[PDB]
């Protein structure tokens, strides 16, 4: 009958994920809350401030010792004697460190908590570094993306109560439901990309259509999440689908692998039309130089 | 001890010092210390922002049109604003220029983070501060369906509703499990509530959570996704197909429908459920509208935002108007230039930063982010802060001054300078807002008084929206259709050196990105967010930032229950991530 | 247009690209209907239907352009021209006819061109291929989809497997019989 | 401010194209009979019966001749006289014909409107004729599917009453917004297709990780639609999402394109089954035989 | 004019002729026919079906597989019952046994199916013969709320909601354009829902339109589409994956997440607005009680459904019990069985069909489809049909036959057998409806009695729908997970030669499928469906079928103005292409 508790704490973040989070369409927010989990220490909802806020936290990470989930969202920076973010006046580092050693699994939230994202970016001058770098003496369930799918972050939740397991995970520690798959291989538009059908500048013809954004630098080809299958915000949309390639939000230090508008290396790229396009041309070609000379139309068209 | 007068305050660090570390229901980190007399009244107050990340440093030497999506990650709360001001600026620097729809397209991603923010701030973050979530165990739901029925025309209002609410509560709270409302400040005689209006409001609270979820649905149309959607420097990515072969594959008829569908539901409940209870918090916890004024009735100030002529940051375009207010004299609404080094500039002498002369200030175009921690005797040490040292530096955040002076910026400062400029749609709304009050117009310039404003800001914003919308579609209707420009895409058509500015209103004040390129790379990126002015450390002259300010001569019921300071911080709606980046 | 000129060689080496082509339209058609049994993971890096899909419509090109001009040739060459009779000259050749599999494979490869060409300038490519959206516009008036034009096009293959069958008997029986 | 008067007429039907209109989540169902359209006349939802209802069809189309949008789901049969569809004691197409002479324009709803659908199958045996081959003097948007996306038929009312025009058409009378393209174009497993990886029987391990459904007759390759790119159902999802082969519902005469679960099919002038295999190979027997008696014939 | 008496009637064709073509509010095309004498009471009943195709017809020589697909599209209300039907057969002939989760998956499609259907029905419908539209501009807002509130838990029922619902309506109609509502039969005394009820009902019947939408998304997780969403024999193809790599091709957490939400909405909507407005409508029209009877105290017939035990359609297993009453004796309730010759037979004597002999009854299993339009002496003529000729052949309908009895199927015949076999939970459904409006238990013999169990039956398939959801979620915590068998899915596999019997209750009576296999081919295809049954013209014997057996003896207010036969045919929930097929 009593819900399980989950402490809920922020290292250096942007709050996208517990953004993320809320914008569940099934279960609500609102029901995993109140019914699914007992939500203990949350800084970003919960009522208690200060000394009242201190005293819940080590008022449940001691009564539920052993026995509470937590969830971490951010990183902890390591420069400066870790005081780039500071937590009740000392390092937020060592607030991580007491809620993880009594906690029986961690959820890692997000790109920040799994991998680094944007504070670890080149040059890093917080030295952010992820929680399974910190901690590790626990089970970490890495759930990237900068955020990851608010009903992939909530479904893994139910998975977790349901099941009353974690989740199966890659050597990487991602949940494997959402993570075992790239984004290309379950792309709308890859029919574009298996024809060689490219947009080549924003809003040209081809964009206009919904061709392949590969040559717009989309990164789909080497990211694993569910955006292509699963969709964002009750299924409405995702960054491919609403014009922009994939910037791989969801995969290891993302943000330095080049420009968001560059190609993608070592992805096998070949067009069944564009190439077939290419041999009728070019042997078109050569029959048109060794009989005619090229050809200059008149109607071009000709045929109504 | 010390003591010292600026602005008409005196600043006296004597007497208990009280401490609030971690801020709760804000956005990222935040330090609160405060010193109280006999009278249990502020004397000090301290504001101290306990993270910081880097942005500024991390740009330098990137694609500026890969820039919108590493800023844009400055925060989540205020998700998409940060990449708006980002593409303006680069736009600025390169010398771009959007097509039409473009535009009208980026005002709906901004309405749409307005209402949406604005909402979850009033419920989640905000409310428990004047809503009794306990003593609504104690309301009775026929009485509390009246209630709702007299103040609004909201639907969902049946005496058996407000029972489900209530005993799902008593469900909730019957196991031990409190949860979020866990020790919290439940019966502190600042709440003021009556049992019937504080279910009303819990059931408010959590309507409010499911419907949130809804607004950014509009985000995922256009972005592609929220949190966190996608734009491009030259408009928009999101191509418009209405009625050719393939629209399949672009913003068609079907999805217009969707972003409408949103729009008129967004409105139908901001209207009907943020509005009427912000009135109903201003009918009942009255004697706010007198506590936590600050720096509202001194200097206020916003850039502007919403240009609805495309490409026309001017005066004669910007839906939501710009301007300053200095020393309380509202008659005369100062210009102001992002350009000019002698307006916006930044000092640190009491932040955790490094300059090479720690007394003169910044304009951001010759910004420095050099992190240097540095805490000073703060009776404890290095890694245990027990007590700030305010006399040195204390805070992650930089001290921003428009020509010198502190300023106040947000929903408040929006509305003065708004109202003081003569806007016909401000004026009325203000007015008829005080009158159902029986509060005078000065009553606004308050903890009350932002959180009004705030409301009434949702309210516009979500007119707003279908405003924008039915713009986008008569250019739809008339064959306008073009989302992007593509000029000056390639870097090989850049100036080789240039620099701009992107500026906009955040849901918290005014926000500038200011950048620098040079040779296809960044050069320079500095950032000054709305959070950064509000909870701004002090100067060189010892001038005390928004926030400090409000929390001075602010009476304490309990001491070691710091409710009043809470209220009067929440008020404002603090996103720390965003003042640090 | 990736390369440019050649020169031309002699005649013979046009009919053997022809069959080379043929074959390999046959192969690769053929499992484009019927697939070969599937693979297995990570679909990123590997693209098996379609590059026997990819063979198979540029084999279709480099087959369309050499027969086009194998025609092209052959009635310019042969100065013929440049019912009534049709009818006249089947009724005192009955009072060898493999020159009716000239006509019959002829018609057949026109036909499978023509079909082809239907669904593969499908994806519209706008181009110069405005007259095979006719063949479409045909086929929904014959009765039904798009769909027909496939089941009409392997008809096609496997009744050009018969004159194959029909040649490689007709010529082994002469390349044998050397008399 | 007066809205747009529009009769809905029903033939032989099975009136899966009113039940898919009103799943519309956007406009709501609601929003577009109380706000956009006038819908006049509608047997599935109207209020009078009987001479009542025979009163509002003649009045309507009396006083807006000219001016009002016809729509029909299902479609006329032509066997026993027409009697197959009988319509206030008269033979259905006489109430098709006398509403359509009246109408400014046609929306034919669903494939039975479109092409014939289900009861136009083989035999035939109400001779079922498609909107297009009865009515030919006036203009007919065929917006086909057994039934269409709930949110294409509503997007398309939408666009023609905010642009107050006819949606541009393929050369078959369909509105080219979400008929413009094959469901195999924007299918969100293409990249299991082209790389060679099928179900090849139900729930197998291919299956449950969402791979092609190409193998299992899938029609997509061949069907101009919207449900991989507008889905289902508030884009909840489509056949081929929930793991079936598309079946074309969209496409001229797609029930008697051979089975569902084949790739290959029946050819229906080849008559009973014969499908491109078996006519294909019944001649290469054939020829392999002929083979046989020439080479028998070898009297050296 | 001929008078003969049957089963406790007097069939008189004496006297005014009225007619009522075209029926609507219902599904599909019917004709119907009466008989007034000098009191106004209906003497004679003629139940005409305007409409055929010929699925049997059709389905012969196709792949048995390809079956369910074409069988499906027999109705487009009752969408996907037809297709269960079909698999169940294919699968009864060949000897293939599905999986358990694939049984669990088909029950919740069709207790999805019966949620959504019986919904539609009692507002889209059926709702208008009750609640005077027009009268809702006459109700008092505050006592509508007032009024609202008594009578259910339900949240939207604010006195500015019924307002706004009152004002709209007053906006549509305003204009003269009544549309729907035009020429309707508002104002007729036998309207009986004071002005509240009526702006109570209205609103009530907006929100149902609006909601039915999302009930069907269970069909689109699971189906992919609805309407007429996908199956297959030998189980369904929405393969489940919960925690393997790919499980985003799959039914997963996230989609199994998405139909448990709309369980539970559409419990939740079904319980507090259709569930207190059906026992609303009974408390204000209560006489109705007592008009319509027909066959429901002599005759009633259910086959069963919802199978528990996966593949055990006996009696310990279907969960909605199976049976037949005949000559009002309910404390003997008989045994049904499909396969027997002397059960269900279907008579040809007064269809458009053509018989070796047709004065004989044939078996499904010898059925035989031969269209043949001939309605003889009809005074008009052949295109013009002035008055059917019920002495002779008149409808579209075969006439089926329980052991010669005519049989009423549907809600209330489900109601009746499932009580009187003793089922706990029907016993204390039926007993506290009935003593909740005062009624005697006979009460719910009546065409009242038929609205009452149909939202009584959407009560409990919503119930239901959890029970199967957890059935699932269960097996799915037990590694439990196949949902399909492909052993005999080859036709190389099948008998030479075989057949089988598809059952269940479709949302209108009982389904059945008689199939016969040849060669991996459709040798024989026969459909008994539920209108089938209640539509169904007369026998040899000149029995009249359930319809025209409800509508006699019922008093007519005004003759021109049918609603009293509206009400009693409505309340059937007729559907004509699923009866004619
Ligand atoms: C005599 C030479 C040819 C042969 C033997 C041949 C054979 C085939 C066969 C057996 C199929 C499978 C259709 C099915 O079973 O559904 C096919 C498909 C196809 N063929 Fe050909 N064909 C020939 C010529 C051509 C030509 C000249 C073109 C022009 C580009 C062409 C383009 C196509 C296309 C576009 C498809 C459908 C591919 C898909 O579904 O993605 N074929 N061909
Ligand atoms: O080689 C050839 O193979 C095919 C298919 O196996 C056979 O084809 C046979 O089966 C098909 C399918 O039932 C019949 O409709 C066809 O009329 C018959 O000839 C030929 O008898 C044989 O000559
Ligand atoms: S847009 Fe990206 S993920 Fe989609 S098909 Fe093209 S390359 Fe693949
Ligand atoms: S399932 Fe059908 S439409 Fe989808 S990729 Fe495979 S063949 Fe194409
Ligand atoms: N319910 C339903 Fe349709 C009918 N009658 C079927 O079967
Ligand atoms: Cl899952
Ligand atoms: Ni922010």
């Amino acid at each position: 009958k009593p819900r399980i508790p989950v402490v809920w704490i922020h290292g250096l973040e942007c709050t996208c994920c517990t953004e993320s989070f809320i914008r569940s369409a099934h279960p609500l927010a609102k029901d995993v809350i109140l019914s699914l989990i007992s939500l203990d220490y949350d800084d970003t909802l919960m009522a208690a401030a200060g000394t009242q806020a201190e005293e819940v936290f080590e008022d449940i990470i001691t009564q539920y010792n052993g026995k509470y989930i937590l969830a971490v969202e951010g990183n902890p920076p390591l420069g400066e004697q870790g005081m780039f973010c500071i937590s009740s006046g000392r390092p937020f580092i060592e607030k991580l460190k007491r809620a993880a050693a009594g906690a029986s699994a961690i959820i890692a939230w997000g790109t920040c908590a799994s991998w680094g994202c944007v504070q670890a970016a080149r040059p890093n001058p917080t030295q952010a570094t992820p929680i399974d770098k910190v901690i590790t003496d626990k089970p970490i369930i890495k759930v990237p993306g900068c955020p990851p799918i608010p009903d992939v972050m909530s479904a893994i939740i139910t998975y977790m109560v349901t099941f009353d397991r974690l989740p199966d995970v890659d050597r990487m520690g991602r949940p494997l439901m959402f993570y075992g798959q790239r984004i290309h291989d379950k792309c709308y538009r890859r029919a574009h990309f298996d024809a060689g059908e490219f947009v080549q500048s924003w809003d040209d013809d081809a964009a206009r259509k919904g061709y392949c954004l590969y040559k717009m630098g989309c990164k789909g080809p080497t990211t694993y999440n569910a955006c292509s299958s699963t969709r964002w915000n009750d299924g409405v949309s995702f960054c491919i689908q609403s014009g922009h390639g994939c910037l791989g939000c969801a995969e290891n230090g993302f943000w330095d692998r080049g420009s968001f508008y560059s190609r993608v290396v070592d992805i096998p790229q070949m067009g069944t039309h564009s190439t077939a396009d290419t041999v009728g041309l070019t042997a078109l070609g050569v029959v048109a130089a060794a009989v005619g000379v090229h050809a200059v139309a008149s109607a071009v068209d000709q045929r109504r | 001890s010390t003591q010292y007068e600026t602005q008409g305050y005196t600043i006296n660090n004597a007497g208990r010092r009280l401490v609030v570390d971690p801020i709760t229901r804000i956005e990222g980190h935040m330090r609160c210390e405060v010193n109280i007399n006999d009278q249990n009244v502020i004397t000090n107050a301290v504001s101290c922002g306990t993270m910081f990340r880097g942005l500024e440093i991390i740009l330098q030497g990137r694609d500026p049109r890969d820039a919108w999506a590493f800023v844009e990650r400055i925060c989540g709360v205020c998700t998409g604003v940060h990449a708006l001001a980002s593409v303006y600026a680069i736009e600025d620097a390169i010398g771009i220029k959007v097509p039409d729809n473009a535009n009208i397209i980026r005002n709906i991603m901004l309405a749409t983070l307005w209402c949406h923010d604005h909402l979850v701030h009033f419920y989640q973050l905000a409310g428990m501060d004047w809503i009794d979530v306990l003593d609504a165990l104690k309301a009775d739901p026929r009485k509390t369906s009246e209630l709702a029925q007299s103040l609004s025309s909201w639907p969902k209002s049946s005496p058996g509703y407000f029972f489900d609410v209530q005993n799902r509560l008593k469900k909730f709270v019957e196991g031990g499990q409190l949860g979020i409302f866990r020790n919290g400040y439940w019966g502190h005689p600042q709440y003021k509530l009556p049992p019937e209006a504080n279910l009303m409001g819990f059931a408010h609270y959590l309507e409010a959570l499911d419907f949130q979820r809804e607004i950014v649905k509009i985000h995922a149309v256009f972005g592609g996704k929220n949190p966190h959607p996608n734009w491009i420097v030259g408009g928009m990515p999101c191509a418009i197909n209405i009625d050719e072969s393939g629209a399949v594959g672009a913003v068609n008829m079907e999805r217009l429908n969707l972003v409408q569908s949103i729009i008129t539901r967004t409105a139908d409940f901001i209207n009907n459920v943020m509005i009427p209870d912000a009135l109903a918090i201003g009918q009942f916890n009255k004697p706010w509208s007198e506590i936590g004024t600050g720096l509202s009735d001194k200097c206020v100030l916003s850039y502007g935002a919403f240009p609805d002529i495309a490409n026309d940051f001017g005066e004669k375009s910007l839906l939501m108007p710009g301007g300053a207010v200095i020393n309380g004299d509202f008659n005369n609404v100062l210009p102001v230039d992002l350009v000019d080094p002698q307006q916006v500039q930044e000092f640190v002498d009491h932040a955790w930063y490094r300059y090479p002369n720690d007394q003169v200030g910044r304009h951001p175009f010759d910004g420095i982010t050099d992190p240097w921690y540095n805490p000073g005797d703060v009776k404890g040490s290095d890694t245990n802060i027990q007590q700030l040292n305010e006399q040195e530096r204390y805070s992650w955040i930089k001290a921003p001054r428009w020509r010198g002076n502190a300023m106040e910026v947000g929903p408040l400062a929006r509305t003065l300078i708004a109202y003081h400029k003569g806007d016909a749609a401000t004026v009325e709304s203000v007015d008829r807002m005080m009158s159902a009050l029986n509060l005078p117009l000065s009553g606004i310039q308050s903890t009350l008084g932002r959180i009004l404003c705030r409301a009434h800001e949702a309210q516009w914003a979500a007119g707003k929206l279908q405003y924008f919308f039915d713009k986008l579609m008569t250019n739809l209707k008339n064959g306008n259709l073009a989302t992007a420009s593509t000029e000056k895409w390639e870097p090989a058509t850049w100036p080789t050196e240039c620099r701009g500015v992107g500026f906009t209103e955040a849901p918290r004040g005014a926000l500038g990105h200011w950048a620098a390129i040079r040779d296809g790379k960044i050069d320079l990126y500095q950032c000054v967010v709305p959070t950064t002015w509000n909870a701004s450390p002090r100067d060189p002259k010892g001038q005390i930032g928004a926030y400090e300010a409000a929390l001075m001569n602010t009476k304490m019921a309990i001491p070691e229950q710091p409710l009043e300071i809470l209220r009067t911080l929440h008020s404002f709606d603090p996103c720390l991530a965003c003042s640090t980046h | 247009v990736v390369s440019h000129y050649v020169f031309e060689a002699p005649v013979r080496i046009w009919h053997w690209l022809t069959v080379l082509c043929m074959a390999v339209l046959m192969v690769t058609g053929y499992f484009i209907g019927k697939p070969l049994p599937s693979v297995s993971g990570e679909a990123t890096y590997l693209f098996y239907m379609g590059y026997i899909r990819l063979i198979h419509f540029s084999a279709g090109m480099v087959f369309t352009v050499v027969l086009l001009m194998r025609i092209y040739w052959a009635f310019v060459g042969n100065r013929y021209s440049r019912q009534g009779v049709w009818y006249e000259i089947r009724w005192y050749l009955f009072l060898p006819i493999a020159q009716a599999a000239m006509f019959g494979y002829f018609l057949m490869s026109v036909f499978m061109i023509i079909t082809g060409f239907a669904l593969y300038s499908e994806h519209s490519q706008y181009a110069i291929f405005a007259p095979f959206r006719y063949v479409v516009e045909f086929f929904y008036w014959t009765g039904g989809n798009s769909m027909d034009i496939h089941s009409w096009h392997r008809l096609g293959m496997w009744l050009i497997g018969a004159f194959v069958i029909g040649h490689v008997y007709m010529a082994l029986r002469e390349d044998i019989m050397s008399d």
